[PDB]
Order: C-alpha cells, then structure tokens, then sequence
C-alpha cells in the first residue's frame, strides 16, 4: 500500500498500450548534429569573408565579433545538440512517451557534455550549476505542456463536449472519473476513498 | 436619470480640482473653471449612458440567438 | 445570470476548412471590359442564379 | 426567537436551486450541534456519578462511561462538505 | 549554399550599397510576379507588377533624400 | 540579472550590418521543421554564456 | 450601507485633507496656519477618520446574527457583491482598530509630510478592511494586491537606512507570488465562468486540477504568511519600514493570508486540502522550529520581533489546516491575539527605544529596568503574552491550535508543542537581557514611557487579556462560521 | 534629538557585518553539508513519518481489550 500524494500535472494525450512506435534515436540526432555542424561551420567561413572585406572599420568588426564562435563552440555546440537529441529521444522510448523528467535528464547531461567542451576553464561545479539550471528550463517547458496544450486545452475540451457547458446536477452521478476540466456537484464516495484513503475523517475516525 | 449625470459631473469637478494641483494654484482659482469642466463631463456622461443603454438592447438580442445555439449543441 | 451570460459569449464555435465566413456576396464575371464571352467557359448563368448565402446579423 | 431547523436532506433537492441547497447545508449543521449538546449533557451525568459514588464509581457509573466513550467519536461537528460532495450509495 | 547567408558577403560596406541591395531584392519580387502573370495570361498580376515598380521607385527617392541630408549634416560648418 | 542585462545592453547598437544579419537568420525559422525549435532554444541559451 | 458608507466617507475624507494642505502651494512661498505645530490639524483629521471607520462597522455589528448560517449584510457596490459572516467580522474589527493606533504611534517621529503619511495609513487600513468583506476571488485579489502601491511608497519614503532594499522586497516578493494566485483565480473563471465564493464552493474539480489550483494559491499564501523558505522579505521590511507601517504589516497583512485559506482553499478545494495537510504540517513545523532557532542569533532589536512573528503565524497555519473546530477556532483566536501583542512589541522595540536612542543594535541596551521601570513592566508583561502565558489570549490560541494539530495528526502534529518552549527561548532571552544587570554604559538616562506611549500599550494589552480570560466573546461569533469549513464523511 | 546614545565604532562594524553575511557567503562543500541536512534530510524524514501514519491512528476514545495486571504467581523459589 503506497502513499497518497497530490498529482499536479496538466492533461496529456494518453497513448494506448501498443501505440507509440519509437523513433530512431541515432538517426534523429545525426540529422541535428550533422546539420547544425554545417550551418555553424558554413556561417563561420562566411563571416571570415566579411572579416577580409572589412577590418579597419570599427562598426563592422564591432558586430562581426559578437557572432564569432570560438573553435570550441563550433565543436561544442553541434555535439551538445546531437547529444541533446539522442538523449531526448532515447528517454522518450524508455518512458513509452516523453516526460518532464526525461527532458530534464536529457537537457542537463547534454549541457554538461557541451559545457565541458566550450567552457573548460571554469570549475566543474560552475558547469553543473549551469547544466542543472538549463535542465530546469526544459523540465518546466515540458511540464507546462510544450508551447501549447493543444487538444488538452479547455477550448478543445469545450469543443468536444468535455467542458462545463452542460452545467451540473446532483441526481446524475458518474461512476467513472470526470475529465480534467470537468466539474460536478456530487461525487461517488469510492472516488474520494481511492484518492484520500481511509483514516482521518474519511469513512472512519 | 439626472443622478447619473450628477455623478458624471462630480467626476468633472474632480478633474478640474486635480488640474489645479498639477498647475500648483489655489483650489478657488477661476471658479468658472469648475463649471466648464463639470458641464464637459455631463455631456460625456450623457452620451456614455446612451452608449451603455444601446449595448444592453444589442446584447439582449444577441443572447437570444446564443441560447438557441447552445441548445443545438446540448442535444 | 452573469455566469450564464459569460458562458454564452465566451464560447467559441469550432471552425475548420468546412465552415467559415467568406464575405463575397456575388459571383464575378458578369461583364468584362472587352470580349466578355471568351472560350464560352463561363458556365455560370446570371439569369437563373441561385440565391447567395446572405450574412447573419446577430443584432437584428 | 427559537428558530426551527429546516429539516432537509441533500438527497431530495436540486443543487441548482441554491436556496434549497443552503437549507440542506444549514439543516445538516444544526443537527450536529445538537449531538454535541446531547454529548455535553451526557458527560455532565458522568461527572455527578463519579463525584457522588467515590469508590463505587466503577459500578454506579458503568453504562454512562460506556455510552460516553461510544458517542465521542461521532458526536462532533463534521460540516456538510463531506456529505454534500460525496455519495455513500455509490 | 545561401542558407549560410552568403548574400551578406555580396553587399558592400557603404550605406549606399545597402540601398542597392534593397532594390535588387525587390526586383526579384516583381520578376516573380511578371513570371506568374504571363503564364496564367492574367493581367491582374501585371497590374500588381506595375504597382511594385512604381512603389519601389518612391522608396528609392525617400531613402536617397535621407541619405543626402545625412551627408550634408556633417559637412555643415559653412562658416566661410 | 547583472549578467543577463550586461549581455543585452551590448546588443543594442546602431549598425545596419547587425540588424540585417539578425533578420536573415530569422528566415531560418520558416525553413526548419517546427520540431527543431527547442534545439534553437538551447543554442540561444548557450551563446548567452 | 456598510461598504458604500466605508468608501464614500473615506474618499471624502481623503479629498478634504488634500484640499486643505495643498491650497497654499501656488507661485508664492507660504507660511500658513495649517503647517503650525507640525501639521497638527491635518494629523487630527486623519486620526478622527480612523475612529469614525470603527463606528461604521459597529453600526452593522449590532445587526449581526450569530445563529444564522450564511453571509449577512449582503450588498452590491461597484458591480461587486459584498457581505459579512462570522469569521470576516472579527478580522474587520481588528483591522480598523489598528487604524488609530498606527496613526497615533507616528504622532511626532517623522521628519515631515505628515499629511501624506496620514492619508496612506487610512488608505491601507480601508483596503485591508474591505478585503474581508468581498465575495469573489477576483475582488479578493484586487484588494489583496492594491495595498502594494501605498505600502511600497510609504516604506520607501519614510523608511530606515535600508528603505530602498525594504521597498524593493515587499513590492516584488508579494507580487511575484500573488501573481501565481492570479493564475488559479483565472482558471476558476475559465471553467466555471464565475469566481463568486458561493458558486464555486459547490463545484468539485478533478483531483489533478485541484492539485494545480492549490499549488498556485498556496504559493501566494506561503509568502504573505511567510513560511520557510520564502520568508526572507518580512525580517528585512520590518527592520526598515516606519513604525506605523510595521503595525499594519504585522497586525493585519499576515492575517490576510490565514483568511486566504478560509475562503480560497478549504471550501472549494476540500479534497486536495486533505492531501496537502500532511505537507503543510511539514513546512509549518519546520518553519516553527527554524524561525525560533534563527531568532537566537539576531542582533537588530526590530528584527528579533520580526522572527517571533513568523513562529506564531506558522502555528496559526498549523491549526487552521487541522480539520476540526478546535484547531480552526484556536487558529483564529491566535490571529486576533497576535494582532495586538505583535504591534505592541514593535512599539516597545522600534517605537520607544528607537525614538530615544536611534539604534536597533541589541548590544547597547541592558539594565533598562533601572531608569525606565514603566518600560520594563510592559516589556515583561508583553514578553509573557507573546509566549502563550495562560492568562493571555495567545495561550488560548496556541493551546487550541496545538490541540487541533494533535487531533488531525497525532504523530507529527504533536511537534507543534515545541512552540511553547521555543517561543520562551528567543523572547525571554531578549527581555532578560534588556532588563538585567547594571544600566548600560552606552545609553544616557532619559524620559521613561510618555503618556501617549502608555495609551498605546494599555489598549493593546487590554484586548489581549479579555480574550485570554473569556475567549467566548470571539467563539460565540466563530462557531457557526467555522463549522462550515470542516470536510469529513463518517460512516 | 540629542544623540542620547554613545555610539560605538566597533559595535557598528559588528552590526554591519551581522546584517550583511549574505555578501561573503559561499556555496562550498561545508554549506552543502548543512543545506542538505535542513532543506532535504529533515523534511524528507519527517515527510515520511507524516505520510506513513496519516490515517493509521484512531486514538479518539480508544478502548482497552487486554488485561494490565497478571493473575497467577510463579515463584522462582
Ligand atoms: C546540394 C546540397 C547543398 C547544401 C545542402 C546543405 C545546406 C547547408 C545548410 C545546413 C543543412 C541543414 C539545414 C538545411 C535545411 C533545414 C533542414 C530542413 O529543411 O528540414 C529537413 C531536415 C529533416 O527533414 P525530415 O524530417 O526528414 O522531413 C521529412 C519528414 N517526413 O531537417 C533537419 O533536421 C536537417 C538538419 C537541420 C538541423 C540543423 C539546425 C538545428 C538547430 C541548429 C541551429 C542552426 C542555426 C540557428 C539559427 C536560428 C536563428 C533564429
Ligand atoms: C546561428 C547564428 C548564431 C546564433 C544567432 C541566434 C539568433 C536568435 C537569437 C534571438 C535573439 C537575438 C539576439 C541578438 C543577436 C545575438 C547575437 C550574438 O550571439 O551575439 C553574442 C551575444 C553576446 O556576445 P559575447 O558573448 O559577449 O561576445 C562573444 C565574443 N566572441 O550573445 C547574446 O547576447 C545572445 C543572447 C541574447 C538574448 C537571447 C535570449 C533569448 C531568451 C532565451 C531564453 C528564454 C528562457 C525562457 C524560459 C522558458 C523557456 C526555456
Ligand atoms: C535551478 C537553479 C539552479 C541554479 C544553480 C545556482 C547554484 C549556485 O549558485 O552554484 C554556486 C555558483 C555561485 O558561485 P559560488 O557561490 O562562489 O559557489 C562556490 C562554489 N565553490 O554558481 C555558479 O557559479 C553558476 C550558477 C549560475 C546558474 C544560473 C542559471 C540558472 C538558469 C535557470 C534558472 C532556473
Ligand atoms: C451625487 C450623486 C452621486 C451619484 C449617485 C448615483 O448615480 O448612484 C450610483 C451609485 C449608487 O449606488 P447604486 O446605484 O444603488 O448601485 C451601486 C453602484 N455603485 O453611487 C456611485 O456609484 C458612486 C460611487 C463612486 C465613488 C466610489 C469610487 C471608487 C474609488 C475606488 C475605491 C477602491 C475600490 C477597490
Ligand atoms: C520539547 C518537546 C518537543 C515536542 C515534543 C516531541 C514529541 C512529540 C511527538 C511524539 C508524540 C508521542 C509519540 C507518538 C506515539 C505515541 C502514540 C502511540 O501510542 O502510537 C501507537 C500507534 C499504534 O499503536 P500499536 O497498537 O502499537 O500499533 C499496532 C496497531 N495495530 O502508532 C505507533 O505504533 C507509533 C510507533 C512509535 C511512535 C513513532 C513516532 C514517535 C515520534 C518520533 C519523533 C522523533 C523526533
Ligand atoms: C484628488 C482626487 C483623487 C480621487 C478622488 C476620487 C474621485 C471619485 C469621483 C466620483 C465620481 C462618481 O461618483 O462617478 C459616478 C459616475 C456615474 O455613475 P452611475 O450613474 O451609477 O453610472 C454607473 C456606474 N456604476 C457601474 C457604478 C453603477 O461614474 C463615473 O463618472 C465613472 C468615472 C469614470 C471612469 C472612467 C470610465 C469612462 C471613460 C472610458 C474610457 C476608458
Ligand atoms: C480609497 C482609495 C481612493 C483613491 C486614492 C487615489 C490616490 C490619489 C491621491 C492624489 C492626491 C495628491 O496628489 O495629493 C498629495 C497627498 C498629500 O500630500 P501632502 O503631504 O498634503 O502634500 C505634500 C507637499 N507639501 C506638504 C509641501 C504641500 O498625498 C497623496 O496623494 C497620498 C495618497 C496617494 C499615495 C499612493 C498612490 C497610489 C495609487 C494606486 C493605489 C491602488
Ligand atoms: C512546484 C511545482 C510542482 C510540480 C512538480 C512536478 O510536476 O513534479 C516534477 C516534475 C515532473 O516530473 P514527471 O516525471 O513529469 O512527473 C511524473 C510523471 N508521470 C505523471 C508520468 C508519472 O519535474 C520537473 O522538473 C517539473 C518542473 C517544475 C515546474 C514548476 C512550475 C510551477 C508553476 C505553478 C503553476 C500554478
Ligand atoms: C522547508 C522546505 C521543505 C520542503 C517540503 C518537503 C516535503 C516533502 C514531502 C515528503 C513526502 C514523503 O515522504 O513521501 C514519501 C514518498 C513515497 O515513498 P515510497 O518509497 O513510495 O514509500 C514506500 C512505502 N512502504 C515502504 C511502506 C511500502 O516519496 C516520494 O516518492 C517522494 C514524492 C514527494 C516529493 C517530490
């Protein structure tokens, strides 16, 4: 018998058992790593031609220097994203679906792999603090429901008959649990016991 | 309905009273000023109530159609 | 009553590529600047034109 | 004056009628406060017996002590949110 | 190739060189419209192209006027 | 905030080359598939450092 | 009547005070009569309005019925429905009573601009008083956040050496968190299409959606009643704000967060409140034990009282989340009793000592019972009340809150009993040091407590000991109101 | 008023330091040793006891169903 704790999670599209064909974790990271390497590598050479055309000009070198990537960054960035895409997809298959802790785990490690390359001359604690910080942002970005809840938004539930457009009533009790956005006047007591558990005033004293 | 224009006018007195402080003048300066600022907002207050009463008539009729549409949805 | 009225107004009907408002009140091509009858591909007849979809005024 | 409780149950009314729902909540509160008042009376009977019996308090105050320890868990204010929002039958 | 932003190497290092790139960029839009309009035998596309050429001219004149006054503003001693 | 704002202040400077380059980069958001947004979100966070 | 008379009169009073003071500004220098004696006439009109505000509510207290369940005195003003029930009535009474006392505390210890101060104090009191008598989450939030605008300016203008740090703390801590309370209020308006108290009390939500709304709201509450680890704003603001700002920020503002539980969590989120109550106890018990231990290592006089405020409010939250009438009534009596004892200490520490020696460091003060005996009688008397001595109103609140805590959870709720011991550690150490050994060699003999400062003390002690000796005055109002908050199904 | 307090230069430094310990604080291995104990170790330990017994203690009016005293005596001698 386990404990009863709250579940503060936004609704998600549940995948039926047997759904969720996994995606190639090697191939997916290969596209991002190779692709990002050519862009960052290609833009570097393009910015080198702009350096040759104008060097004595102060404003031109003022802006070109901002975009310049150190030799470590031109290598560290593609590796991190390639590591990020591999770990993000791999943890998606292990969980049978993308989760916040998977995205936290992928983002923090991938940052640590990347940060240890283009930020060598900094204490390892300084990197782990940054990598854990960047982990939280992807944990919260996934927990919040990506950029949009999509089908789980109240608008979608309302447009599907699962919203509170229909009012409430005490004489109509639903044996099954109500939807995420749905409200009711009265509930089956078995749902309260299966949530609160017996004890401190529920059923018994 | 005069009481509604009474409140709007009293808001007109406050703006002229609040104008005196910004200009840093005694609040009894140019007593005809309070009449002009009062009447200006009664003109606005008169029109504003006309606009809101017009909104009530329009919104009652629109809700008549929205209630019917919900019933078709709630079938 | 306020909760009812807001529930009516705040609701947004679903729009797909099947139902949406298009504000065209007539079929073009009745008269052209010149050579109105081209390759005779204008199968639309304006003498027996079916009624168009007039817009709904929800305040009327 | 002494207002009569509006004896009303959650199981016979429509919660859409928030006037009747109010009475169902007010009626379930008032009955509970009676049980505490009933409980405080029973405890008074126990106290007289123990003071009066002395050594015989275990005998002359046997069923009162038994009854008081039986009514104690349930003769307390519990509110109406428990029963309004839950359905024992289901 | 142009995904590495090669066109930035092809634009000179003067304000007047930016103005020309804007014209060459818009010129591509008009040529695209003339291409579609002629294939479709549609004169409405040719009306659009005529407007684009006329509007692209007014944009040049205002930009040059700002640039001209920008230039004389520095050379504004005129105390002789 | 002192670290973040010190980076953002360095970016606001009157320069045609800078603003033109930023705009053309943003055309990539129309080319890349939308599933690559989070990687661009990480790449942006890196160049802060 | 009530709110309409309470707003219209106060607005009229605020306009009247502004007209009188600013008339002479003009283009010429002015030496008028209203400036004489440090704006004394304008301070008096501010003090009368505070007294009149109390008379407005009493006009409606007479009509109150203790045997009626439901909101009374219901009225609609500004398209907002108001009303009073048992719990709200007493907190309104406390808020308005601290009006005259907050103004009287700062009678002659500001460098100037007394009219601005008097207007702000009466403005903050009205905003907080109105916060107990609204009947929707949106209007609750509006009044819950509007107090930042005067309080932020008041602390910045009239504060101590670190007033800029204190101003930047109250504004951001209490806004970056209450904005999380706005999100859960908004979601109530999206699914239910209404935020009215009664309408939302009857709806049950999915246990996942209950957990989200609770987390949002309790984030906004855990800052106002500072629970570790987000309490860092209160000690700083107290040590720097004006003395009158400290009386309101401790007397009332903290109790708005306990009233936040009564309206926003227990009735409508009853199922998820049961789940979080074990977690709430863990946070509050650790708040009780850590705040008491941290106080043992503090040096500023006015900070030391600030942390004592946190330990009591943790006990209040412990009691209110107990699912019985004993815990709820005890928590509310403690909030009322703390509402007088806490302001009294700041008067003793930041209002009587600080107005004579202008230094809050503890090292300078000892042996104060020699040349300031009347001060040391009240410091001793209020030290005991602050630590739950049985004859005060704090013991009734703490004993019941501890009793209710054990009833709800016998094992961990018993650790609330550490409040009786720890509260006597940091407090009695402070009093024993202040009134012990020889008189300090850094201070100079001066006046004892003045007649005004005695009046402030006597009328914060008198209500405290009435509630202690006969707490049934509070209870007879609370019982039917507090019995609607209990969630339990017994079969 | 008249500065009735003989202000001390050393007490002011002590008061200045004690109200500004945040500036000199570092997140060294010592702080993490303390930070882990107070923010995680204690809350989890109590958090387990709170949830373990949450509902397992029906102590209201608990009754006795087992004798206290012993009946027969079994001497060693
Ligand atoms: C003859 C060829 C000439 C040269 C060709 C190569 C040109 C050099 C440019 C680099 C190549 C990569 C970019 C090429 C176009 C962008 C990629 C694209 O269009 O999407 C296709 C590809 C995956 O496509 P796919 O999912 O298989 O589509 C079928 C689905 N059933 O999407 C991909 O994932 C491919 C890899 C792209 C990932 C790299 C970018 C990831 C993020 C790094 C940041 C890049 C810079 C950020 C700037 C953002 C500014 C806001
Ligand atoms: C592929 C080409 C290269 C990458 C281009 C990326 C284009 C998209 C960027 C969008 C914002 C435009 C920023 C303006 C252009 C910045 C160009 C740049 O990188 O300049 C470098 C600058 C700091 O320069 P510095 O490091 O001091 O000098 C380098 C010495 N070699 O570094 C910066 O100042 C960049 C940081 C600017 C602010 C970006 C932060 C955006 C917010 C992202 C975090 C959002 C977090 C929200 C939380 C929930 C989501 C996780
Ligand atoms: C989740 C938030 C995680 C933030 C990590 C902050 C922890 C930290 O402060 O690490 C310590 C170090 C600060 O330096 P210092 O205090 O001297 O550490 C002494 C170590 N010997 O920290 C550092 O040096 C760098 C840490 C900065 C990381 C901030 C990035 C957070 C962005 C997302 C916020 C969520
Ligand atoms: C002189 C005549 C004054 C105007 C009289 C009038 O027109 O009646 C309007 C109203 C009377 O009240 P009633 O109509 O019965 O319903 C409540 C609507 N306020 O009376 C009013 O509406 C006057 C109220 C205006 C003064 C209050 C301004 C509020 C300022 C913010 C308060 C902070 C709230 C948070
Ligand atoms: C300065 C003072 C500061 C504050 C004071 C601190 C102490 C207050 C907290 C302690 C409260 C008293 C101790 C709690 C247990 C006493 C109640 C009790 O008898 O528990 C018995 C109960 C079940 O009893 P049993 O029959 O044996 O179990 C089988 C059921 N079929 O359940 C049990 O079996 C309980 C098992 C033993 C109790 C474990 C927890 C004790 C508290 C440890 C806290 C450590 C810190
Ligand atoms: C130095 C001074 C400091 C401040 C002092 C306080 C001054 C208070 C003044 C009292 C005035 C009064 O009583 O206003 C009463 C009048 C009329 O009310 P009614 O007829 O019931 O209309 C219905 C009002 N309901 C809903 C309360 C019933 O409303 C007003 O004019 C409203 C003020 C104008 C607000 C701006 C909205 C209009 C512009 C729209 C562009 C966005
Ligand atoms: C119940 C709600 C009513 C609404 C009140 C609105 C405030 C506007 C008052 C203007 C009067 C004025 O500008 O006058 C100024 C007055 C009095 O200044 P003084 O000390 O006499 O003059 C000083 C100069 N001398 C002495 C040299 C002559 O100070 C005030 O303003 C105080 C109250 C407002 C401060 C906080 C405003 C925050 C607004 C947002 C709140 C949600
Ligand atoms: C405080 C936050 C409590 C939620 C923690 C949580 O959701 O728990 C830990 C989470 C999710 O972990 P998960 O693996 O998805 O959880 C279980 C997965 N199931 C269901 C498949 C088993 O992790 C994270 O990094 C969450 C990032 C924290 C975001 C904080 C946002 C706060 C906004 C408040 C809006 C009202
Ligand atoms: C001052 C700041 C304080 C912060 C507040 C901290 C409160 C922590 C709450 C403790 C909850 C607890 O103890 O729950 C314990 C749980 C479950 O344990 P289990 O292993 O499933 O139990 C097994 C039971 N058997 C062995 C008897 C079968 O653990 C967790 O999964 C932690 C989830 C909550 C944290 C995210």
């Amino acid at each position: 018998e386990q404990f009863h704790l709250p579940q503060p999670f936004w609704p998600t599209t549940k995948t039926k058992e047997g759904e969720y064909v996994p995606k190639d974790s090697i191939r997916e990271a290969s596209k991002v790593f190779i692709g990002s390497g050519v862009l960052l590598g290609g833009m570097h050479f393009r910015r080198l031609m702009q350096y040759k055309k104008g060097s004595a000009r102060p404003g031109l070198a003022k802006y070109l220097n901002l975009f310049s990537l150190s030799k470590s960054q031109l290598i560290g960035f593609p590796v991190a994203l390639g590591a990020f895409s591999f770990l993000s997809h791999s943890f998606a298959n292990l969980q049978e679906g993308q989760t916040a802790t998977g995205e936290f785990a992928a983002s923090s490690i991938a940052s640590l792999i990347g940060l240890s390359i283009f930020r060598t001359k900094k204490p390892l604690s300084s990197n782990v603090a940054i990598a854990v910080g960047m982990g939280s942002l992807f944990g919260f970005l996934t927990w919040a429901g990506n950029f949009n809840l999509g089908d789980n938004s109240y608008r979608a539930a309302l447009e599907a008959g699962n919203g509170n457009e229909g009012g409430f009533d005490n004489k109509v009790i639903k044996t099954e649990r109500q939807g995420f956005w749905e409200g009711v006047y009265r509930r089956p007591l078995s749902q309260t016991v299966e949530d609160l558990g017996e004890g401190r005033g529920i059923i018994t004293q | 309905m005069i009481a509604s224009l009474a409140g709007w006018g009293l808001f007109g007195v406050t703006v002229r009273a609040y104008q005196q402080g910004i200009r840093k003048v005694p609040f009894s300066y140019y007593p005809l000023g309070y009449v002009y600022s009062a009447l200006g907002w009664v003109a606005f207050g008169y029109g504003f109530n006309l606009w809101t009463e017009r909104n009530d008539k329009l919104l009652e009729k629109r809700v008549e159609k929205l209630k019917e549409s919900r019933n078709l949805r709630l079938s | 009553s306020t909760a009812d009225l807001y529930g009516l107004i705040s609701f947004t009907p679903k729009r797909d590529i099947h139902h949406y408002v298009i504000r065209v009140d007539e079929v073009p091509g009745k008269h052209f600047p010149t050579n109105t009858t081209g390759n005779f591909g204008n199968t639309v007849d304006f003498e027996n034109l079916e009624p168009r979809r007039k817009p709904i005024n929800p305040y009327l | 004056d002494h207002v009569r409780s509006p004896n009303v149950s959650f199981d016979d009314i429509d919660y859409n009628n928030s006037q009747d729902l109010h009475n169902a909540q007010e009626s379930l509160l008032r009955e509970q406060w009676i049980r505490v008042s009933a409980l405080k009376v029973c405890r008074k009977a126990l106290e007289s017996c123990y003071k009066t019996s002395g050594p015989n308090h275990y005998e002359d105050c046997r069923e009162i002590a038994e009854k008081y320890l039986n009514m104690l868990p349930d003769h307390r204010i519990q509110g109406f949110l428990g029963y309004q929002k839950n359905d024992p039958s289901k | 190739m142009d995904l590495i932003l090669l066109m930035l190497v092809a634009v000179g290092l003067n304000i007047i060189d930016i103005y020309i790139m804007i014209e060459i960029l818009i010129m591509g839009c008009t040529v695209n419209t003339i291409y579609s309009a002629s294939l479709d035998n549609d004169m409405i596309g040719l009306i659009y192209s005529l407007i684009q050429i006329i509007i692209a001219g007014v944009e040049s004149a205002i930009g040059l006027s700002i640039l001209v006054n920008y230039n004389r503003i520095r050379n504004s001693e005129e105390i002789e | 905030s002192t670290f973040i704002s010190s980076k953002l202040n360095k970016l606001v400077f009157l320069n045609i080359g800078f603003i033109l380059e930023i705009i053309v980069l943003s055309w990539l958001l129309i080319v890349f598939k939308v599933s690559l947004l989070k990687y661009i979100l990480l790449l942006i966070i890196f160049i802060i450092l | 009547m009530l709110v309409q008379n309470l707003i219209i009169f106060n607005i009229i009073g605020i306009v009247l005070l502004v007209l009188l003071n600013n008339n002479n500004n003009g283009i010429l220098n002015k030496k008028s009569l209203l400036t004489i004696k440090n704006e004394l006439k304008l301070k008096q009109i501010g003090l009368i309005i505070s007294i009149i505000n109390i008379l407005i509510i009493i006009e409606n207290w007479i009509g109150f019925n203790s045997n009626y369940y439901g909101f009374q005195n219901i009225e609609r003003f500004l398209n907002i429905y108001w009303g009073i029930d048992g719990i709200s009535l007493l907190l309104v009474l406390l808020t308005l009573i601290l009006g005259p006392i907050a103004i009287l505390s700062n009678w002659k210890n500001l460098k100037g601009y007394y009219t601005y101060y008097v207007i702000s104090i009466n403005m903050l009191v009205i905003l907080m008083a109105l916060n107990f008598i609204c009947l929707d989450l949106v209007s609750f939030y509006i009044l819950f956040e509007s107090t930042l605008a005067p309080l932020f300016l008041l602390i910045g203008i009239y504060g101590a050496n670190n007033k800029n740090k204190a101003a930047y703390y109250v504004l951001i801590y209490t806004l970056a968190s209450s904005l999380f309370m706005l999100l859960s209020i908004v979601i109530y308006y999206i699914i239910i299409n209404s935020t009215d108290y009664i309408y939302i009390n009857n709806i049950i939500l999915s246990i996942n959606l209950q957990s989200l709304l609770f987390i949002g709201i309790i984030i906004g509450i855990a800052v106002k009643t500072p629970l570790m680890p987000v309490h860092t704003w209160l000690p700083t603001v107290h040590s720097e704000s004006p003395l009158g700002g400290s009386i309101l920020l401790a007397g009332v503002i903290l109790k708005l967060a306990i009233y936040g539980v009564i309206r926003l969590l227990l009735p409508n989120l009853s199922e998820i409140s049961m789940m979080f109550t074990p977690i709430i106890y863990i946070i509050s018990i650790l708040t009780l034990i850590y705040s008491s231990l941290i106080t043992l290592k503090q040096t500023d006089l006015k900070v030391i009282i600030a942390y004592s405020s946190i330990s009591h409010l943790a006990v209040c939250m412990i009691g209110i989340f107990a699912n019985n009438l004993i815990g709820i009534n005890g928590s509310l009596i403690l909030c009322l009793a703390h509402g007088f004892v806490s302001p009294a200490l700041f008067i003793l520490v930041g209002g009587i000592l600080y107005d004579r020696y202008h230094n809050r460091l503890i090292n300078y003060y000892q042996g104060l019972s020699t040349f300031m005996p009347i001060f040391s009688i009240y410091l001793v008397v209020f030290s005991f009340c602050n630590t739950g001595t049985p004859l005060s109103g704090n013991f009734v609140g703490e004993f019941l809150s501890i009793t209710g805590a054990v009833i709800r959870h016998p094992i961990i709720g018993s650790l609330t009993a550490a409040s009786v011991l720890l509260s006597a550690c940091y407090q009695m150490k402070l009093t024993n040091r202040l009134t012990g050994s020889v008189f300090s060699q850094y201070l100079h003999i001066t006046n004892d407590v003045t007649n005004r400062e005695i009046f402030l003390l006597n009328w914060l002690l008198i209500p405290t000991i009435i509630i202690g000796i006969y707490p049934s005055f509070v209870t007879n109002i609370l019982n039917l109101a507090s019995s609607t908050l209990i969630y339990s199904v017994l079969i | 008023g008249p500065h009735l307090l003989r202000e001390d230069a050393s007490f002011q430094r002590y008061g200045q330091l004690r109200d500004n310990l945040a500036t000199y604080w570092k997140f060294n291995r010592k702080a993490a040793r303390n930070v882990f104990i107070f923010l995680v170790a204690v809350p989890a330990g109590l958090g387990y006891l709170a949830y373990n017994y949450e509902g397992k203690t029906p102590f209201v009016g608990k009754r006795r169903t087992e004798p206290i005293f012993e009946q027969d005596y079994v001497p060693r001698k």
